């Protein structure tokens, strides 16, 4: 079935689940040709696959070479995503394989179901949550490793840093989605909020700054204000 | 010509014989159907006046024996039986005619509709889909589920249609996931035609049988099968040319025969828009497309 906010706590029970977001798999710049036409050039992309209970992000880098000589790339991208997620599941020990995969875009359902035929007991589901995972490429260290890749590559991160040492997975996911929604809504201002104190640093193995508990409360407030400010600007409220 | 006599007609009923229908009143002096063109296949079907729930009937080949109908007051339905005493049967059907309490099968000579609907339908293949080996005829009704449907609860009383499932390992070669899902030609040609049906005649025969069970009994699983078998052909980029041209004819006569007021429940909009306007064979169903647009534009 489809996921939503009635059964929202279920995301953090002990059944393993994986969100898959394909919005950054096929990425282009749109530029003008010598004959005056407009032409695309692909740039590196990524599959965003996240277990929300543990913070484990499996970031598969999609190198531009996979598109060479291919047609209908937006369609192919969904099948490429499905192929790689299926491969990820097969590479995991059985006790680590998900019981559900939740796709952020309904167009991924048939490609993933077809690639996952060998796993009849893994449920493939859409969700009715509007998740901001498209803004994953606003996280500086994720963007950097994607744009630097010269070959297909799988990179691993805990997208929650060390937060689970102090907060629940429900709370961590809420913090993540708030940060990413802010980055999606006003990227440059959201980055300013995060980097405005140069004495709070990002650990070498972390994605986010080493905020204390009280500093996170302040940051989260500033992020909620950013989002509300942009809503008011957009709708003249 | 053959005869299907009735012992009596104790309950008011609508009786179908092939594409025709007539009514019988309660305890009307009715003793069956005469003048039936021997064919290769026939169907006699029933819908009771006092309870239109359960349509039901019997597929039969007049060449495989002498068949009659007798009402069963315990089970409450008209049952087909076979008469093994031929001289007894000739004695009835050479008289009951001599009494004139039978309706005449009314075949207009211009009308080739029944073999256009059943050319590929065979009784030996029917008896594999409807498994009741002790009888030479096959009972179908409105409620019978299909083997496939049972996999998603009395297997004896099921319709054993060939399972077609576009999102199954049978349909999709490992390593060819996108290819085989977007172009079902492998599944059609290697798996279904070469592997299971053996030739297109057997394929069209099940397709035709499924259509007729959907139309005559309102059997939902049959409708699913009919549509699935159309969609498999239309979703294949590579189909023999004889098969496409023959499919257009087969579908045209099915659409032509369909009751006009039954289109909301016997035609799946998604499937038909895909086959006529989006599929590999959108340009190969010229006559079907023309009858569909001029008879059922609202669906499209
Ligand atoms: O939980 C941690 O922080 C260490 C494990 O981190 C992983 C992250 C992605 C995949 C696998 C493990």
């Amino acid at each position: 079935g489809a996921m939503n906010s009635s059964n929202y706590a279920e995301l953090f029970n002990n059944d393993i689940k994986l969100f898959v977001d394909d919005t950054n798999v096929y990425r282009v710049t749109v530029h003008k040709t010598f004959e005056g036409n407009v032409a695309t050039k692909a740039i590196n992309g990524c599959i965003f696959t996240l277990n929300p209970k543990t913070g484990h992000l499996f970031l598969k880098i999609i190198h531009t070479s996979v598109w060479a000589g291919q047609k209908r790339l937006s369609q192919l991208a969904k099948w490429k995503t499905a192929e790689e997620v299926s491969a990820l599941v097969r590479s995991l020990p059985k006790e680590e394989q998900p019981k559900q995969i939740i796709v952020t875009r309904k167009a991924m359902l048939d490609p993933l179901e077809v690639h996952m035929l060998d796993f009849p007991n893994i449920a493939i589901r859409p969700t009715e949550l509007r998740l901001p995972f498209s803004a994953a490429m606003s996280i500086d260290k994720l963007s950097d490793v994607v744009m630097k890749a010269t070959e297909p590559q799988m990179v691993l991160f805990n997208i929650y840093d060390d937060w689970l040492d102090r907060i629940s997975s429900y709370t961590a996911f809420s913090r993540l989605t708030l940060l990413l929604r802010a980055l999606k809504t006003n990227e440059e201002s959201a980055k300013m909020i995060l980097l405005s104190d140069p004495t709070i640093t990002i650990k070498s193995y972390h994605l986010w700054p080493s905020f204390t508990d009280e500093q996170w409360i302040t940051i989260e407030s500033q992020m909620r204000d950013l989002i509300l400010t942009e809503y008011g600007r957009k709708y003249n409220v | 010509m053959n005869t299907v006599p009735f012992t009596s007609a104790p309950i008011e009923v609508t009786i179908g014989i092939d594409q025709y229908s007539f009514n019988v009143k309660e305890n009307q002096p009715f003793h069956g159907i005469k003048d039936i063109p021997i064919g290769h296949v026939h169907v006699i079907h029933f819908q009771h006046a006092d309870n239109s729930s359960m349509r039901y009937g019997y597929w039969f080949d007049c060449r495989m024996g002498n068949f009659y109908i007798q009402y069963d007051p315990k089970d409450g339905l008209y049952k087909m039986m076979e008469e093994r005493d031929g001289a007894k049967f000739e004695n009835i059907v050479h008289n009951f005619k001599e009494r004139q309490m039978m309706v005449s099968y009314p075949k207009i000579d211009e009308d080739d509709t029944w073999y256009n609907l059943t050319e590929f339908v065979q009784m030996d293949k029917i008896r594999k889909i409807v498994r009741k080996d002790e009888n030479q005829f096959s009972y179908v009704d409105s409620s019978m589920t299909t083997v496939q449907e049972n996999e998603l609860s009395d297997p004896a009383h099921s319709l054993n249609y060939t399972v077609i499932n576009f999102k199954s390992r049978e349909a999709i070669r490992p390593g060819h996931e996108m290819e085989d899902f977007l172009d079902k030609s492998y599944y059609l040609n290697t798996v279904m035609l070469q592997g299971i049906f053996k030739n297109s005649s057997n394929y069209f025969g099940e397709l035709q049988f499924a259509f007729l069970n959907a139309m005559f009994f309102g059997n939902y699983g049959s409708s699913l099968q009919w549509h699935a078998m159309i969609e498999l052909i239309c979703s294949s980029a590579t189909v023999p040319k004889h098969m496409l041209d023959k499919l257009d004819e087969i579908l045209y006569y099915q659409i032509k025969t369909l009751p006009e007021q039954y289109s909301d429940i016997l035609l799946n909009e998604r499937v038909w828009n895909i086959c006529l306007y989006s599929s590999f064979q959108k340009n190969s169903l010229h006559n079907t497309e023309k009858i569909m647009e001029n008879k059922y534009p609202e669906l499209l």
